[PDB]
């Protein structure tokens, strides 16, 4: 049982460096992105207000 | 008056010598099957420490 629950504790690892990885992605892709999404509804709000 | 001095004394302690054998040859057996238990334990331990 602790050779299996040892396994399981060293297989672990994948999943937090995928984890990483995507989160990693997302401040250097998403964010910046979703940001220009924003300028541009800002816009359009004041254009809808005239 | 020797040999009844001395019959009072190896009565009682007749049969206190002889279960005191006994117990210490029960727990030779004890620790032999202990034994097993410890074997079984060093694997675990250098499993732990993985």
């Amino acid at each position: 049982a602790t050779k299996a629950e040892y396994a399981l504790t060293k297989l672990k690892l994948s999943n937090e460096s995928v984890t990483y990885c995507t989160a990693q992605y997302n401040l250097s892709s998403m964010l910046p992105q979703q940001l220009l999404m924003l300028k541009n509804q800002t816009t359009q709000v004041a254009e809808q207000t005239k | 008056e020797a040999c009844m001095a001395n019959a009072v004394q190896f009565l009682t302690t007749k049969d206190q010598a002889y279960w005191n054998a006994v117990t210490a040859q029960v727990a030779a057996i004890t620790a032999r099957a202990n034994l097993g238990i410890i074997k079984a334990n060093f694997v675990t331990a250098k499993i732990q420490a993985l």
